[PDB]
């Protein structure tokens, strides 16, 4: 369905494979390393490709959006009253005993936020806790006046990813947070998409490595999501040239070639092969013909014609919908890596030899 | 059955936390450390998982499908009582083994330790498997 | 070597009647491998089959070392 | 190619892992495509031909069926 | 799941008491069914 | 949805050909992505000449 | 005597009504014939073509092999 | 049934492309009837007797139960547009049917749906750019009256439309009074900070735009003063309740001597934090959370205003607008536990109003910021409530006027114009996508039909009108003014709107044909549905 | 394919068919059956068969001759 948009979508792919790998040294592409974020609203000619990191958590400090010279700082941490692994009581028996809790507590938490400031943080994520208060109100209040933003509920599963984004080393122990193990930033800010939701979206790293996150914008959700699959799709096919520096021509090329090359396969196969080879190429004539079907044309007109051009001796001729008729394919930048059509077919012969191999249902 | 609602409804009293993702149920119950919790399906396997990390530490299956599932408190590790089959199984999660079994809903087990209640639709002593 | 080609007429004729038939000499070279890298011992748990969808039957291999299905820490 | 091209992968080399770990704990080989069957059953007929009474067909009919199976095979 | 063909025995004879204990009673449903359907639906209906 | 592995998967096939072709069309995807349709028409030619 | 539900099952026994009224022998050929046919055109129309061409090249067919049927024929006393 | 064997129905063909047409057109002749000021509201009542009188698309839309997906999809979409822009909720929808029925109707004479999608695709772009370039007025030219006249056209079919000279001026002011500026000097105007108040009573002449903020609260007790002459607003995000030890704080009493002065201690602290606050010279105390029968006494006894449970929102803006700060916790940097004055808002005044035998608070006269809230009196609350559904309208409408500074033409000029430039247009591009860009032109002069059908008036003959006055604008030079002429729905004529006073933001149309083109993509992409029965 | 295991269903609703190795089966019970049943009383020391009929009148016949046996019988 964006294909009006493939414009925009074919570059933003091509750059998002290509931000994520070494074109010199990879032999295979990790499609996680491209996070996707859907967002309903806007259009897709609205979709970003966003080099930092997009969190859809909120900020949750009120009046701080916008941070420069970010050091954002990863905690796994709670910042709220202490609380041992083992079960832990205070007892109380003396009324100085109440207020000195209190103002110990206070002390501690501020003790806390004291040193999470000291190394010059501004920026603050932290990670979802649960058996314990992540982010007590009081410590959020510390926070705030000492002109940190603070985004929390931050889920285990996107440590790794948040890490090799932004460069930040998680922390567990407010004994080991240091400066030198946050992760600098050149603008951490939270926009809004015209009041259809909040992003906060970390652009431009000190230490960018090999990680890129897509936003797709859309109407609808459905249309979002067949835009997020069509986007997957075009990752999946630069992933496959990446993996078979292999190109080949479309439009039904490969498989007109195939039935007339197994024809003649077949011709010199005298036996009772011979018929399953014939019969093997007249089902791998069924691409073009669909391809034609589809088109509006003529699929026994147009079909025999790839036969006969293809026979001529050009092999790069296929279906040419923009022109209604037969020419070559690579005028229309028609092309397809060779690893989609080799494994299309060892997959299909692979299914079928096992379908053949069955006499006999039972049912359990 | 007992399923509380969605929101808990409160103003941040650090109980509102709950995990309950539900990834397996018919005998979820927390377990003595609440660090873990102890889940059951119709599959015939016993799930325990980690509440704080949120991922299955290790399934148990040596049952038809398991119902009922009681644990004796130490640890969380040392012994948990499936009932679910007629065959009452006692496994450690320190080894991952069915340790002993009973082939004889609402299995209970005895606070002292030594037995354990398997009310059906007996007091088992496990010092001497009868 | 005569037990060696023994192990391969027995691997090879019991992969015959099967699906793998279509394969059954790299199968057959396949089981032979990873039942001779026990060194004598019989666990059979000690040989671990992954199946991963995709890709061709002739792709199955025997890795040269080991191959673990878990994560390394963030660090 | 399918998960259950998969499974029965794994099934079939998991009887053929199964049959040369078995191997390798007893050497001892016989031939198959139903050559231990006859043999078998050809010593059955020898015992029956020598052995008078009902017990005679009896020993026929076990023959039968050993015979019986690699005809199974050759259907 | 075969051999259907069986033609039975006396098995059914030693279970005609309780047959037509079920049958009198059947029969008798039948005779109440049928005196009462002379009228309905064979004059209700037009 | 156009793509063929989700348009398999979306809808509950209940003949086992069909099952086996749904899980063709998921290896396919695994394997490389795009294609996924072809595949599927490809095994369903194959197997309609296999009927003659 | 089948007791056929389908509409093309009872145009098929009306076939072989018609063809053992007519003739009397070739009843079961027929049938066979007609499902030949069906099946060759089901993998045409499979092809994209359009059926009346193929009931038109069916029907020049038939012309044909009914011509040469002619020829090859022998007279008996 | 049949070889798939899936279990569920399946519709492939003309037949689904007719019903996903049946469903859109469908949901646009719910709405038809209530477009353009000779529109008409609508009932609905809620299976339970609640009854809800209305004539925004987004909220009927939304209240109503829809099955088909293409009507869900449309129903998404008006709500989309209401989020996005705030107006021309029915618009879009309306579009979005027309397009996709043209769009249908030319696939049905084998017009391949790729190339009426690239016609749609490139009439929008198209008409979009001419938009922007022929039908756009600068409002830097036009001045207060513009604002003025935009709102008025927004509150034309609703009911607050004929009172409308009245209620233009209090929104404009309304949203003048909370524009603020941010970094980069860029002036936005947080609309949705003017807080709307429903209370029946009076006529719809007596809503009363406060110049400042209003509660809908009252105080805690009966014993504090209901008026301050000078407020010293502190705004608090605790309760003041009895101290209680947390969890994980356990009280054993081992000696009997202490548990009276622990049980002393659990209220004395409250009492001294309330003392540190009241010492400071605050007057009017706000606070989301409860407030204990002492805590109230000490403020009754101290003579200030307290009030409980108030909303974050409200309180937030409160305190953004007073200049007060939101204390969630009394602790300082130094580990101790103060209260100091700089915390503290200021109003000129603050009143406990009574509004039709129910009492409200009124913080007037905000100082170091501007505030504003509106109170709405209806003959009831079903009119109270399209009242604020209205207000919304219009103050979104402002808002997207005072951003962008371009307005375009009203009653369907637009719509005219375009449909002309586009037939125009579309004969110098391709050949198959001729007839999409024409049917794109023709489906845009739905808007206007339909306004002249709600006036029971000629629609053929003022479209005509319309149409060859847009022509003339197009093939003349000199006659370039006509493109401002509109529909007069009062007296049946066309009419110059610009020089008439009706105003529409250009996001509003520009957005509607963008959402309507992509909504009508989506549908049109369609041709085989397949339906799972349900598993339960 | 065949009529009864086909897309399409061709038959009346209470009307089958069985193919090749269901109908040989079908029909070599049947004679099996058949043939036991009649047999046992072959020969000068075969024994008699009661045939109880299972109608109103309830005829009791005790006989020897397999084709009054045959006649009198239920067969499906
Ligand atoms: N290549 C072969 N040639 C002749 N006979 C074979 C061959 N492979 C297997 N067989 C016979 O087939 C029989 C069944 O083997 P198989 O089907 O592989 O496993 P299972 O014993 O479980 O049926 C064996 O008894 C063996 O003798
Ligand atoms: N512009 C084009 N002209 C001709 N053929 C095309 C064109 N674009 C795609 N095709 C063909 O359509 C076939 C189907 O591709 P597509 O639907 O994108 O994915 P899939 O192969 O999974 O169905 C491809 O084999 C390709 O050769
Ligand atoms: N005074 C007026 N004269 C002519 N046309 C008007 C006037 N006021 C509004 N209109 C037109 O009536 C149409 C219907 O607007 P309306 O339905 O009220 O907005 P919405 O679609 O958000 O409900 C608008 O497109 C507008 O151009
Ligand atoms: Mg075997
Ligand atoms: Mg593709
Ligand atoms: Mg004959
Ligand atoms: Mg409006």
């Amino acid at each position: 369905v964006v294909s009006q948009y493939s414009s925009l979508l074919s570059p933003m792919s091509v750059n998002a494979v290509m931000k994520v790998i070494d074109p010199a040294t990879a032999t295979s592409v990790d499609l996680r390393d491209i996070k996707i974020v859907k967002k309903l609203g806007g259009t897709i000619d609205d979709c970003e490709l966003v080099e930092g990191l997009v969190l859809t958590q909120k900020v949750s400090n009120s009046g701080i959006t916008r941070v420069e010279k970010a050091k954002i700082g990863l905690i796994q941490f709670c910042l709220s009253a202490p609380k041992t692994d083992m079960d832990n009581q205070i007892v109380v028996s003396d009324y100085a005993q109440m207020d000195r809790v209190l103002r110990e507590e206070r002390a501690y938490i501020l003790n806390l936020v004291k040193q999470i400031k000291k190394t010059g943080c501004n920026v603050l994520l932290i990670q979802k806790s649960i058996l314990r208060d992540a982010l007590s109100d009081l410590a959020l209040h510390f926070l705030n006046k000492m002109k940190i933003m603070v985004i929390k509920d931050i889920e285990r599963e996107d440590i790794e990813f948040i890490c090799k984004t932004i460069g930040t080393k998680p922390v567990a122990h407010i004994d080991q947070f240091t400066a030198d193990m946050l992760g600098s930033a050149e603008l951490a800010e939270e926009v809004n998409l015209n009041g259809s939701g909040k992003l906060l979206k970390i652009t431009g790293c000190a230490s960018p490595g090999k990680t890129v996150t897509i936003v797709v914008r859309g109407s609808n959700k459905l249309v979002i999501e067949e835009a997020e699959r069509s986007i997957h799709d075009a990752l999946c096919v630069i992933r496959c040239l990446v993996k078979k520096r292999a190109l080949i021509a479309g439009g039904g090329a490969p498989e007109i070639e195939l039935a007339l090359r197994l024809t003649e396969y077949s011709r010199t196969l005298s036996g009772m092969e011979s018929y399953c080879v014939r019969a093997f190429a007249d089902a791998m004539e069924v691409i073009p013909s669909t391809l034609a079907e589809n088109a509006g044309l003529n699929p026994i007109s147009t079909v025999t014609e790839l036969r006969n051009r293809h026979a001529q001796g050009e092999k790069t001729a296929g279906i040419n919908v923009r022109k209604g008729g037969i020419s070559n394919i690579l005028e229309e930048l028609v092309v397809q890596p060779l690893l989609v059509s080799v494994s299309a077919l060892t997959l299909a012969t692979e299914t079928v030899r096992s379908i053949l191999k069955i006499d006999d249902v039972v049912n359990t | 059955c007992s399923v509380y609602p969605l929101t808990f409804d409160k103003n941040e009293n650090m109980a509102a936390k709950k995990k309950s993702v539900a990834m397996h149920l018919s005998a979820c119950s927390f377990t003595n450390s609440d660090m873990q919790i102890l889940t059951a399906s119709g599959d015939g396997t016993c799930a325990l998982w980690d509440v704080e990390s949120g991922q299955l530490l290790q399934s148990f299956h040596g049952h038809a499908d398991v119902l009922c599932l009681d644990l004796a408190p130490s640890e969380t590790g040392n012994t948990f009582v499936s009932g679910g089959d007629k065959k009452a199984m006692v496994w450690d999660m320190r080894s991952g083994q069915c340790v002993q079994a009973f082939e004889t809903n609402s299995v209970r087990y005895y606070p002292s330790g030594d037995a354990f209640a398997s009310g059906s639709d007996r007091l088992y002593d496990l010092r001497a498997d009868r | 070597v005569k037990f060696r080609q023994d192990l391969m007429n027995i691997a090879g004729t019991t992969l015959s009647s099967k699906l793998l038939t279509h394969h059954k000499d790299h199968f057959t070279k396949l089981a032979v491998e990873a039942v001779l890298r026990l060194k004598g011992s019989g666990n059979l748990e000690a040989i671990h089959i992954i199946k991963k969808l995709g890709g061709s039957l002739a792709d199955s291999y025997l890795d040269e070392g080991f191959l673990l299905d878990k994560k390394i820490g963030v660090n | 190619a399918t998960q259950q091209i998969l499974d029965e992968a794994e099934r079939s080399l998991h009887d053929a892992l199964c049959v040369l770990a078995q191997t390798v704990k007893d050497s001892r080989t016989v031939y198959g495509g139903g050559c231990s069957e006859m043999l078998m059953a050809h010593a059955v007929t020898q015992l029956a031909n020598r052995t008078p009474g009902k017990e005679a067909v009896a020993m026929e009919s076990y023959a039968k069926a050993l015979r019986m199976l690699p005809t199974i095979i050759a259907d | 799941l075969a051999g259907e063909g069986i033609s039975v025995n006396t098995g059914p004879k030693g279970v005609i008491n309780d047959w037509r204990r079920f049958k009198q009673l059947e029969t008798e449903q039948r005779e109440e069914q049928c005196r009462e359907m002379e009228r309905l639906i064979k004059k209700l209906s037009m | 949805t156009n793509d063929g592995a989700t348009i398999l998967k979306q809808m509950q096939v209940l003949h086992p050909a069909a099952r086996m072709l749904v899980e063709l069309s998921k290896a396919q995807d695994i394997e490389a992505g795009d294609g996924t349709t072809s595949v599927v028409i490809i095994a369903g030619s194959l197997l309609d000449s296999c009927t003659k | 005597m089948m007791d056929v539900d389908h509409q093309i099952a009872k145009l098929m026994v009306e076939l072989s009504k018609s063809q053992d009224d007519e003739i009397g022998d070739g009843t079961t050929g027929v049938v066979v014939l007609a499902g030949a046919l069906l099946e060759e055109a089901e993998q045409l129309l499979d092809r994209g073509i359009h059926p009346i061409r193929i009931a038109d090249g069916y029907e020049q067919a038939a012309r044909v092999a009914i011509e040469h049927l002619d020829k090859i024929s022998d007279s008996v006393l | 049934e049949g070889p798939l064997s899936v279990f569920g129905d399946r519709s492939t063909g003309e037949t689904i492309r007719s019903q996903n047409v049946m469903a859109a057109a469908s949901i646009a002749n719910i709405v038809k009837s209530s477009l353009g000021p000779v529109g008409l509201d609508k009932m609905l009542v809620d299976d339970i007797g609640d009854v809800t009188i209305t004539n925004d698309g987004a909220t009927i839309l939304k209240l109503l139960e829809v099955e088909h997906p293409a009507a869900k999809v449309l129903c998404e979409l008006a709500d989309l547009q209401d989020k996005e822009v705030g107006d021309g909720t029915t618009s879009v929808v309306i579009i979005a049917a027309e397009l996709l029925k043209n769009a249908d109707e030319l696939v049905k004479q084998k017009i391949h749906p790729t190339s009426v999608i690239s016609g749609y695709r490139l009439a929008c772009k198209e008409a979009v750019r001419y938009i922007n370039e022929n039908l756009i007025v600068n409002t830097d030219e036009l001045g207060r009256d513009c604002l003025i006249n935009a709102a008025k056209t927004s509150m034309s079919s609703k009911i607050i439309g004929i009172n409308g000279d009245f209620f233009a001026n209090m929104v404009v002011d309304a949203v003048l009074a909370i524009k603020y500026t941010d970094i980069r000097g860029q002036p936005r105007y947080p609309v949705n900070s003017v807080n709307i108040l429903k209370a029946h009573g009076r006529s719809q002449m007596e809503s009363m735009l406060i110049s400042g903020y209003a509660l809908n609260c009252v105080v805690g007790s009966q014993g504090m003063p209901k008026r301050i002459v000078n407020a010293k607003i502190a705004c608090l995000d605790f309760s003041l309740q009895k101290t209680k030890m947390k969890l994980g704080v356990q009280v054993v009493i081992t000696d009997p001597e202490k548990l009276d002065q622990i049980r002393q201690r659990e209220s004395d602290i409250t009492k001294e934090r309330i003392q540190k606050i009241l010492a400071t010279g605050a007057n009017v105390i706000l606070t989301t959370g409860g407030i204990d029968d002492m805590c109230l006494k000490y403020f009754v006894e101290a003579g200030a205003m307290a009030v409980r449970r108030v909303l974050k929102r409200d309180l937030k803006r409160i305190a953004k607008a007073s200049g007060a700060t939101i204390l969630s916790t009394l602790a300082n940097l130094e580990g101790e536990e103060t209260f100091e004055a700089a915390m503290l808002g200021q109003a000129e005044e603050v009143v406990q109003e009574r509004i039709c035998d129910d009492e409200l608070i009124l913080i007037k006269n905000t100082k170091a910021r501007t505030s504003a809230s509106i109170i709405l009196r209806g003959a009831n609350d079903f009119m109270c409530d399209e009242m604020e559904r209205s207000l919304h309208d219009a103050l979104c409408v402002v808002k997207r006027v005072l951003e962008s500074k371009s307005v375009v033409p009203g009653g369907g000029a637009v719509e005219a114009a375009l449909s002309i430039y586009l037939e125009n247009y579309a004969t110098s591009m391709g050949s198959r996508e001729q007839l999409a860009i024409a049917e794109f032109a023709r489906s845009l002069l739905v808007i206007p039909n339909t306004l002249a059908v709600n006036a029971a008036q000629d629609s053929t003959d003022l479209v005509a009108k319309l149409r060859a006055f847009h022509n003339e604008a197009q093939v003349n030079p000199e006659r370039k003014n006509l493109k401002w002429i509109g529909l007069d729905l009062s007296n049946g004529k066309p009419r110059d709107n610009k020089q008439a006073g009706v105003f529409e933001p250009t996001i509003v149309k520009v957005k509607s044909l963008k959402f309507a083109t992509e909504a009508a993509i989506t549908i049109l992409r369609i041709d085989d549905l397949i339906k799972l029965h349900p598993e339960s | 394919a065949s009529l009864s295991l086909a897309p399409v269903n061709i038959f009346k609703a209470g009307a089958d068919e069985e193919r090749a190795e269901t109908a040989r089966l079908t029909s070599f019970i049947g004679a099996i059956a058949i043939g036991d049943l009649v047999k046992s009383t072959l020969g000068p020391k075969g024994m008699d068969k009661i045939l109880l009929s299972s109608g109103r009148d309830a005829s009791l016949m005790v006989t020897n001759d397999g084709a009054t046996i045959l006649k009198n019988i239920g067969v499906d």
